[PDB]
């Protein structure tokens, strides 16, 4: 077997559910923290396969606001009555600063993954682009802190749950290993748009050339790391 | 000119078919559901789909279309750029049972977009036909399937693009997301390495005796240009001027290790 | 009108939106429907007697255009309907018709008289707006099955032609021109009584274009090597110019039939381009200022004028420094021999950095 | 005054205290409170020079067309866009006025069906203001805020952007061609018509100012061609020079000055080579004037950096030469090396095609399988709620399991 502590195994996160991410732009603005939807999937081999996902939207006239559940019930009954279910195992977002897990979506993940055991947390790199390594981020909440769990103490209270020493460089899963069995249309879309004409792969490939060329790429994300960084660094 | 002539589809579309085709929802082969986004007034822009409740039969249709104002709230919600435009189905494109989903589809005011999926093995096959009606007059027996056919020209909106490529990299062959740079850097001097083998047939082909007519001054065009971006011109001065631009950008990626090693050492203090 | 859910019942399907038109077609479908259940008789009373733009008619023209190509002819009753949208002249309704009978859709392509019939009546009855929108379909259906039957290849050559013709746009006539010129060396109307009086008219073009360079679409490919220059046609006395460096050259060389459609003022601009790219590929990289004044012959500030339309041709681009580098290596003129040697020295050059670099990058990673 | 006319205002607008006279039908009345004291307001304010005041008095209008909602827009609408452009112009911009300028143009251009007119004179005059004044400053620079901490001072732009109805404020040179889709460009006065043709359109670095220095002077001629243009064209021109010097600096290396003061024609030579400085320092570009030679330096490359274009979009027109940054050799190896495989090859179709064979042959053996996925996933996809339910739902259920067996052990 492959699984972590307690009984959730590792994630695949399908195509599929891939392009339902990206289809919802950058173009907030500059930047704010939304939960852009909820994944769902079930036991499978080897993994939790996230077969589908809803995008979950909220208010954006310059500051993020928050709605009633009319949405996401009325839209899990959506995707439920095609064929039968509703099976939220995560959640993601694609927010402006790289991949990074803040307080408040470990607050959001706290009350997430005590509810409901077999989940993860989604992130991914935005039109932002540095692009070496790991496009697709998961993370799962310790069951060291999930057994002392309803809210952290404003008080030294802390203390009694500060000398179990829990995690917090805890092991991330990899999200993608083997095939997920529904790559077979979109492998057939390939010979479609590469053998009998240059007029659709040559679009998917112009992005790299100007990820060069065009403006302070590295030179901006060194200067958002002399902002964000030394900000952390000077308040611990 | 009278109307629309072409659809720019994009991943997404296919994927939400695909996704409600296989899954299931309640028919085996034949599946359906109404395709959400824009037109501009020769092109049909579609965003995204969902798939609504639907059962096909060779005597029957179902398409309960408060669903689809249920499900066009919510795309609503999502994002702006949605509207009810049509139709899609699997299978096969021509039958008097189709001419039923069009009545279903004509209680919604707007011109109709009927898309096929049609999922042989076969390559004399385009993954999506995509139709419309023309003689759409005053009623006769029910609608008319004198369908104008429309081509493709794909190529909407931008972040979408990358999303595909990388799952069609993955059904070639499977591979985890760490290394996708150093992926991007391999097959580029494989690029280079093909490059020498067309180079050298393109050569070949005037060394054996006469051909050669494929290449000649529009290859001379590429390969110029390409010198002219890649690397630049040859003065030394630019070989010095690299070198001071890699020893800074190395002096950079060396203080990103410095700034590790110090978020390490602030974060190790306080853990005793 | 009434639509397609009834049975396709086709002759009488047809005939009986007839009586909803002419009464001169009512009587002809009474009568032809009376008679026979019928083919050709039923089949071309619409393409025959008025249908006129006081009334619409893509209705029924619709139903006609499925109807006949099955039970009869496809070949001769698609040339059928068609002469009378050209009669009719009215863009819009016209090309309801020729869309909806899109090609290999509702049968068969057939090899080829319906997209030929078809490109024929929409580049005949309507502007630009409506005869540029198959040029890429067939120009790619070209390629896929160029056509067996010469004669339809003399004739989609002539489709070309009117599209050339149909174009006030120079450029755009220039490349559909040179799009016919380019198949007319390789397969079909290669004969003295067609493609060799053509080239009379690519020199017209050739000449008066100075977007054309001088003589490099037809040093790229076939067109010079097919159509002669040493001729009376003098396609290659562009080719001594475009070497030799004066207006001497083609106001000596000239004739007065081809003066008489405008060649006196445009010699002048050879000189320009024809200097300004080869002196850079003899210095090679970094020409010297009085150089490219004393080629030219003319001043300093107008050679600073004269880069700046060098620069907008794209015949050099980069920056440029104001003593040595005057002009710069982006390359776009024709080199003939200079570009296929410096071709065969490119794989040996390639050969290191594809093979060399790669040997560091993909051990590194 | 006008913090009593103000509690005034909030006193009634949804405070509904007793039968007083409603905002949201009575017209007379409803219209007198959002115009008759308003435009006195504004007009006494910038008269006044109270620039706080004023901007004030446009926020006491919003603060109705936030709240007034359900009745009709008030009578001759034009009478708010055509006077508040010279309040926001100095409390704003001139781009912010030019916007407001395109929002007047939108409006009118229907209104006038019940501003009934038949006079010429205002079609030209509508559009020669509107475009030309467009161009005219993007740099509001950031001195207001390098010195201390960065904030959240985005609404500082958002506020502005509001009044004329968008989330961001307007956005460069994309705001003429939203003017010259239309008939604009025939519209506008036939001494400035081809002005945009030279400005833009035609790709001319350093050959220019032959054309613009007639329909330039010409339009700076104030006395019978509406004063306010006047103090946009004289900045405009610099400007356009600065259009060279910007696009001058990708085309140029180096110049010797008593060259580029033949090329380029100026109020004073001393201010040209001034002006080349002045523009470095606000970043519009970084060259190397005041030099000992008097030869300017653009330089080849050097070190390369942003401050040597505009990154806000292209204000120099779309010819940037060639500039080294990161991964420009590496992803131009990637995809231009097999671009000159993928577009003209003989040799790929045929590769392509056997990859389109391993595609269907992957397809026609996988497809076999299907048949033993389908009855499977359906029947496993048909039992997932009524199976997966039993086990999400027991983190409800367990807390009075733990409450019991812990006051079972107290």
């Amino acid at each position: 077997g492959g699984s972590g502590d307690s009984a959730v195994k590792q994630v695949q996160i399908d195509g599929l559910v891939v392009l339902k991410i990206i289809k919802h732009y950058q173009e907030e603005g500059q930047g704010t923290e939304v939960v852009q939807g909820v994944l769902l999937g079930l036991v499978v081999e080897d993994r939790l396969e996230i077969t589908n996902c809803f995008p979950f939207p909220q208010h954006t006239e310059d500051d993020a606001d928050f709605d009633e559940v009319q949405y996401q019930m009325e839209m899990m009954r959506s995707l439920r009555h095609v064929n039968i279910d509703h099976l939220h195992v995560g959640w993601y977002q694609s927010t402006y600063y790289g991949s990074f897990v803040t307080r408040a979506l470990l607050d959001s993940q706290f009350s997430y993954q005590h509810a409901i055991e077999e989940s993860v947390v989604l992130i991914y790199d935005p039109i932002k682009t540095a692009q070496g390594s790991l496009s697709l981020k998961a993370y799962r909440l310790t069951p060291k802190l999930m057994e002392v769990c309803k809210e952290k103490d404003f008080s030294p209270e802390a203390l009694k749950k500060a000398n179990i020493t829990f995690e917090h460089m805890f092991e991330e899963v990899p999200i993608v290993i083997k095939n997920s069995h529904l790559i077979n249309v979109l492998m057939w879309e390939l010979e479609k748009k590469s053998a009998v004409a240059d007029k659709h792969e040559l679009l998917s490939l112009a992005s790299s050339n100007h990820l060069g060329k065009n403006l302070q790429l590295l030179m901006d994300r060194v200067d958002e790391m002399s902002q964000d960084i030394v900000k952390y660094n000077t308040y611990m | 000119f009278p109307g629309g002539r072409v659809v720019r589809l994009h991943p997404v579309i296919l994927a939400s078919i695909v996704d409600s085709y296989e899954r299931r929802n309640e028919g085996a082969a034949r599946v359906i559901g109404t395709l959400l986004g824009t037109v501009d007034k020769h092109s049909v822009e579609v965003t995204n789909c969902f798939s609504v409740p639907h059962n096909e039969s060779e005597d029957e249709v179902a398409v309960d279309m408060e669903f689809a104002k249920n499900m066009y709230e919510l795309h609503k919600k999502v994002s702006p750029n949605e509207l009810i435009l049509g139709w899609y189905a699997t299978g096969h494109d021509i039958t008097e049972h189709s001419v039923l989903i069009h009545e279903y589809y004509s209680r919604e005011a707007p011109n109709p977009i009927h898309l096929t999926v049609d999922t042989s093995l076969q390559n004399g096959r385009m993954s999506i036909k995509a139709y419309v009606s023309t003689s759409m007059g005053v009623p006769g027996r029910t609608m008319g399937v004198m369908f104008t056919p429309l081509t493709v020209k794909y190529a909407y909106y931008d972040t979408e693009r990358i999303g595909v490529d990388l799952i069609m990299k993955t059904c070639f062959s499977p591979n985890r997301v760490i290394g996708l740079s150093s992926d991007l850097q391999q097959v580029g001097g494989a690029s280079a390495r093909i490059q020498d083998a067309l180079s050298t047939v393109l050569q070949y082909a005037e060394d054996v005796l006469s051909g050669k007519v494929s290449a000649d001054n529009t290859v001379g065009r590429f390969l110029m240009s390409l010198v002219n971006q890649v690397p630049k011109i040859v003065p030394d001065d630019f070989e010095t001027m690299l070198n001071s631009n890699i020893n800074d950008l190395l002096m950079v990626t060396y203080l990103a290790n410095l700034t590790q090693s110090q978020i390490a050492l602030n974060e190790k203090l306080v853990n005793l | 009108f009434i639509d397609i859910s009834e049975e396709d019942q086709a002759a009488e399907l047809r005939a009986y939106l007839k009586s909803k038109g002419a009464e001169i077609s009512e009587e002809n479908s009474e009568g032809g429907l009376h008679v026979d259940l019928a083919q050709i008789i039923e089949a071309c009373d619409v393409c025959l007697k008025e249908d006129d733009k006081d009334v619409e008619s893509v209705m029924n023209s619709v139903v006609s255009l499925l109807l006949i190509l099955e039970p009869d002819k496809q070949e001769a009753l698609i040339e059928s309907l068609c002469e009378k949208l050209v009669k009719f002249r009215e863009g819009e309704r016209p090309s309801l018709r020729l869309q909806l009978l899109s090609n290999l859709f509702h049968g068969m392509d057939k090899n080829t008289p319906v997209r030929y019939t078809v490109y024929c009546s929409l580049i005949k009855v309507a502007a630009s707006c409506g005869a540029i929108q198959y040029i890429p379909t067939e120009l790619d259906q070209v390629r896929k099955w160029i056509s067996d039957w010469n004669l339809t290849t003399e004739k989609k050559h002539t489709l070309l032609r009117l599209l050339y013709e149909a174009l006030v746009d120079c450029k755009k006539s220039d490349a559909a021109s040179k799009v016919m010129v380019e198949l007319l060396g390789s397969y079909t109307e290669d004969n003295a009584s067609q493609a060799r009086v053509d080239a009379h008219r690519c020199i017209v073009r050739a000449l008066k274009d100075p977007n054309a360079f001088l003589f490099d679409h037809l040093l790229t490919l076939k067109p010079v090597k097919f159509l002669e220059g040493e001729l009376i046609h003098d396609l290659l006395t562009i080719f001594v110019s475009a070497k030799l460096a004066s207006y001497v050259k083609f106001y000596q060389n000239n004739k007065d039939f081809i003066d008489s459609l405008g060649l006196l003022h445009e010699q002048n601009m050879a000189k320009m381009r024809l200097l300004t790219f080869m002196g850079m590929a003899v210095e090679n990289k970094e020409i010297s200022f009085d150089t490219m004044q004393q080629e030219l012959q003319i001043g300093a500030d107008d050679v600073e004028a004269f880069v700046i339309d060098a620069v907008r041709t794209k015949m050099v681009y980069c920056k440029i420094d104001q003593t040595q580098r005057k002009v710069v290596v982006s390359h776009s003129t024709h080199r003939t021999f200079g570009k296929q040697q410096w071709q065969q020295l490119y794989d040996t050059l390639n050969a290191w950095k594809q093979n060399l670099n790669k040997v560091k990058n993909s051990l590194l990673s | 005054k006008l913090c009593d006319n103000l509690r005034m205002h909030l006193s009634q607008i949804q405070r509904h205290h007793n039968q007083s006279t409603a905002i949201n039908l009575n017209n007379p009345e409803s219209q007198s409170m959002h115009l008759e004291t308003r435009l006195v307001q504004l007009d006494s304010a910038i008269s006044m020079e109270l620039w706080q005041e004023a901007f004030k008095a446009v926020e006491d209008i919003h603060g109705l067309f936030s709240l007034s909602k359900k009745p009709p827009k008030p009578q001759l609408m034009a009478n708010y866009y055509n006077k508040v452009s010279t309040v926001f112009w100095k409390s704003g911009n001139a781009l912010f006025h030019a916007s407001t300028l395109h929002r007047l143009y939108h409006l009118s251009r229907e209104m006038r069906k019940n501003l009934t007119q038949d006079e010429m004179q205002r079609m030209s005059t509508r559009v020669l203001l509107a475009t030309l004044s467009i161009p005219i400053t993007p740099e509001r620079t950031d001195i207001a805020r390098l010195l201390d901490m960065d904030g959240i001072i985005v609404e500082k732009q958002r506020r502005l952007a509001t009044l004329l109805g968008l989330q961001a404020p307007p956005t460069r040179i994309g705001l003429i061609n939203d003017m010259v889709r239309f008939n604009v460009l025939q519209y506008v006065v036939p001494e400035v018509k081809d002005l945009y043709n030279w400005l833009e359109v035609e790709f001319n670095p350093l050959k220019l100012c032959e054309r613009v220095t007639k329909v330039l002077n010409w339009v700076r001629e104030q006395p019978e061609k509406e004063p306010e243009l006047q103090q946009y064209v004289p900045q405009l021109q610099s400007n356009t020079i600065l259009r060279l010097l910007q696009q001058v600096a990708q085309i140029y290396q180096s110049i010797e000055f008593s060259r580029l003061t033949s090329l380029v024609p100026f109020v004073d030579a001393f201010q040209l080579e001034r002006a080349i400085v002045d523009a470095a320092r606000h970043c519009d570009l970084q060259v190397r004037i005041d030099h000992t030679s008097r030869t300017l330096s653009f330089g080849s490359d050097l070190n390369y950096a942003t401050r040597e274009d505009a990154p806000i979009g292209p204000h120099l027109q779309s010819m940037p030469s060639e500039q080294i940054r990161n991964q420009l050799t590496a992803m131009s190896s990637v995809l231009a090396k097999a671009l000159e495989v993928i577009k003209p090859a003989h040799i790929l179709q045929e590769k392509e095609e056997q990859h389109q064979l391993a595609v269907t042959a992957y397809l026609k053996n996988s497809r076999k399988e299907h048949q033993r996925i389908l009855a499977r996933r359906q029947t496993i996809e048909e039992r997932k709620e009524r199976l997966e339910s039993l086990n999400i739902q027991r983190e409800k259920e367990e807390l009075e399991q733990r409450e019991a067996e812990l006051q079972k052990v107290r």
